[PDB]
RNA sequence: UAUCCUUUGUUGCCAGCGGUCCGGCCGGGAACUCAAAGGAGACUGCCAGUGAUAACUGGAGGAAGGUGGGGAUGACGUCAAGUCAUCAUGGCCCUUACGACCAGGGCUACACACGUGCUACAAUGGCGACUACAAAGAGAAGCGACCUCGCGAGAGCAAGCGGACCUCAUAAAGUGCGUCGUAGUCCGGAUUGGAGUCUGCAACUCGACUCCAUGAAGUCGGAAUCGCUAGUAAUCGUGGAUCAGAAU
């Protein structure tokens, strides 16, 4: 069994790879039942794609905090770093994705004098 | 196919993909029911009757603007076809959204309506100046 | 041009004993001689009675009515109204 | 009233000398006074922005 | 279906379709549905024949239409005829000011209009 | 097996009383499981630093109050006898 | 605000084991989350094309690249810009009064005309129920648990804390389920009538909220016009500074 945390926005889906068929569980619950109807459910498994898992590896998952999508790409990071424990040369390949990496992008009130607390309201051409 | 999963993120009427694809799934079911073919073909060929080939840009030459027909990319194509059979379909008055969409994409293929008088419109605009087609960009 | 901003004039002595009667309730009609002072909450439901210079005239006082003084329900002169006095 | 007053009178009533209760200085309001300065809350503040009160300042922040 | 003053609520829920009397409303509606015994999401084209007797003769018990009308006409009336500025509030066809509305203000009212 | 807390505003003055408290107990009795810092718990203020106009300003105020655990254990009669009488420390409130 | 690492942890977690009123709660341990400090990282270096070069364009590697995303910050100087009621200051101008105390009457007058704004008309939007996560602050007569009356506000009553141990708090959304698809239909909630609590010495004109009933305009609305590009727009809710107290 190989732990992986997995970091985003606001949400934490640890990652519990075991060797099995290949389903997995989301908060008790299948994948396809949790993330039911959303086209990004299938970024989650895609760090086991690469590698090429799944139909080898059964994975456990337990999410809390944030939204789907925030659990989505943190489920991930969590398989992608429990991947590593699984075979460290593994990184020379998932690495080079980019999986093996939070995100920031952390929403953050709308700053004043500003419009998206990033955006500065332009000039009206000089 | 990627295509009904593009077409279901428009349809897609404020994204409530969890209720949003009822309505489509339900549109292709009681397509089959009213007419006798396939649910996918009668989708497919929905949209390839709404897709210009031709458009026309406006260039201010030096003297005046001068209108200059332009191929379009197929990457515009798919969008416009899409967009446009979401807002016939919002258009009927059958009380079914998931029959507003069945209805649509069969007289998609029937052809006929304001889709196709835009389309006969482009159409017209264009040849009406198969001068400027030396210019074919 | 009124003004009282957060300074109400209500006489120490008719102000003191309207209190006094909200132990249990109210008390039967009461009877002030100073006029200035302004009606409010605390003498809600009972009855004043304002002296025209004569007498002492009751005065049931009303949530509408706070906020103006005891002397305005209380009329000085006194007009026969010189007719059926109808309504 | 000058009768409900009647704390003034160093002589209760019946009541045990507890009897005397307070009353302000300035108003006479038996509601909410200061024992330190014998005043009511009312007439405390009053009296605080005039500076009549010595060594009495408004706390900042 | 007739129930009460003379309403006549078509092609709506047995709830709101009681939501249209000046009497009753909401709770109302649930509380009567209930105690006759009434589905709340049956049309009024749908209920029996014996549903709605049982519905009349229930909410027939209630206080609407003229006389309650009356009475609050009477509670106008009476302080009106009294020297209440209340009720002179009501008519606002005393003098809304300072100087004398009984004759000569014809600057701020115009021509004369008739009585 | 005596834990002393000691909690500050100042970070300087624990630094010292704490350093004094432990190098007292480390000849007479044993040599403390050593002073360490723990978290610190802070309140912080934003207000504006102009008084007119510039609402962007607000600078940042801090008061915080670190502590301390030392943790001197196998006491000896010795080993409190270097405590009870040395105090210096004035800013910083003992905890045994 | 992210990538990672080092230091620390009564925030965290059977990640791992044991107990468990199965609530980390406890034993216990610091991995993880998080808190704090320091440090590491893109520099166009590498590859192809163009060019005198810079540099531009494409590409690989890479967590991110050509100022990765943002704040505070606004020059020689401009408009003789704003402010001498923030303050300082040259000149000028008043001392029974253009000084001071106090009571009362307002700032919330119209036959019309204008500018700037708010309310106006669902079904990712919202509503009904259920349920799972945050941070930063505030509280003495004040924050107000809980109980009782009200489809209520908030009362009557009343515990606790003085506060990283009590309260403001419910985080909203999400998650699961249901309703609906354009019919003025419990959809939408304006307006209005009645009853009524309260903050406040007062709330008719100026209130918040809601019991009770009524319940329109709408089914995306004339000439025009405004903000926005990725977790962003639109939309919903919450906190704080100012502050005795009315903060759309």
């Amino acid at each position: 069994q190989y732990y992986g945390t997995g970091r985003r926005k606001s949400s934490a889906a640890r990652v519990f790879i075991k060797p099995g068929n290949g389903k997995i569980v989301i908060n008790q619950r299948s994948l396809e039942q949790y993330f039911g109807r959303e086209t990004a459910r299938m970024v989650v498994r895609q760090p086991l794609e690469l590698v090429d898992m799944v139909e080898k590896l059964d994975l456990y998952i337990t999410v809390k905090g944030g939204g789907i999508s925030g659990q989505a790409g943190a489920i991930r990071h969590g398989i992608t770093r429990a991947l590593m424990e699984y075979d460290e040369s593994l990184r020379s390949e998932l690495r080079k994705a980019g999986f093996v990496t939070r995100d920031a992008r952390q929403v953050e009130r709308k700053k004043v004098g500003l419009r998206k607390a990033r955006r500065r309201p332009q000039f009206s051409k000089r | 196919s990627e295509l009904l999963a593009k077409f279901v993120n428009i349809l897609m009427v404020d994204g409530k993909k969890s209720t949003a694809e009822s309505i489509v799934y339900s549109a292709l079911e009681t397509l089959a029911q009213r007419s006798g073919k396939s649910e996918l073909e009668a989708f497919e060929v929905a949209l390839e009757n709404v897709r210009p080939t031709v458009e026309v840009k406006s260039r201010r030459v030096g003297g005046s603007t001068y209108q200059v027909p332009v191929e379009v990319r197929p990457v515009r194509r798919n969008a416009l076809a899409m967009r446009w059979i979401v807002e016939a379909a919002r258009k009927r008055g059958d009380k079914s959204m998931a029959l507003r969409l069945a209805n649509e994409l069969s007289d998609a293929a029937e052809n006929k309506g304001t889709a196709v008088k835009k389309r006969e419109d482009v159409h017209r605009m264009a040849e009406a100046n198969k001068a400027f087609a030396h210019y074919r960009w | 041009p009124r003004s009282l901003k957060k300074g109400p004039f209500i006489d120490l002595h008719l102000l003191k004993k309207v209190e006094k009667a909200v132990e249990s309730g109210d008390k039967k009609p009461l009877r002030t001689w100073s006029r200035r002072s302004t009606i409010f909450p605390n003498m809600i439901g009972l009855t004043i009675a304002v002296h025209n210079g004569r007498q002492h005239v009751p005065v049931f006082v009303t949530d509408e009515m706070v906020g103006h003084k005891l002397g305005e329900f209380a009329p000085t002169r006194t007009y026969r109204g010189h007719a059926a006095d109808k309504k | 009233r000058w009768n409900a007053v009647l704390k003034l009178q160093t002589l209760p009533r019946d009541s045990s000398p507890s009897r005397q209760r307070n009353r302000c200085r300035q108003t006479g309001r038996p509601h909410g006074f200061l024992r330190k300065f014998g005043l009511s809350r009312i007439k405390v503040r009053e009296a605080a922005m005039r500076g009549e009160i010595p060594g009495l300042k408004k706390a900042s922040w | 279906a007739r129930i009460a003053g003379i309403n006549i609520p078509d092609h709506k829920h047995a709830v709101i379709a009681l939501t249209s009397i000046y009497g009753v409303g909401k709770t109302r509606s649930k509380a009567i549905l209930a105690a006759a015994g009434i589905a709340e999401d049956v049309k009024i084209s749908e209920l029996s024949e014996g549903q709605i007797d049982t519905l009349r003769d229930e909410v027939a018990k209630f206080v609407v239409e003229g006389d309650l009308r009356r009475e609050i006409s009477m509670s106008i009336k009476r302080l009106m005829d009294l020297g209440c500025y209340r009720g002179l509030r009501h008519r606002r066809g005393l003098p809304v000011r300072g100087q004398r509305t009984k004759t000569n203000a014809r600057t701020r009212k115009g021509p004369r209009k008739p009585i | 097996r005596i834990r002393i807390r000691l909690k500050a505003f100042d970070h300087r003055l624990i630094d010292q009383a704490t350093a004094e408290i432990v190098e007292t107990a480390k000849r007479t009795g044993a040599q403390v499981r050593g002073p360490i810092p723990l978290p610190t718990r802070k309140e912080r203020f934003t207000v504006l630093i102009s008084p007119h106009v510039n609402k962007d300003a607000r600078d940042q105020y801090e008061i915080r109050t670190h502590l301390r655990l030392v943790d001197i254990v196998e006491p000896t009669e010795k080993t409190v006898d270097a405590l009870m009488r040395l105090d210096l420390a004035a800013g910083v409130d003992v905890q045994i």
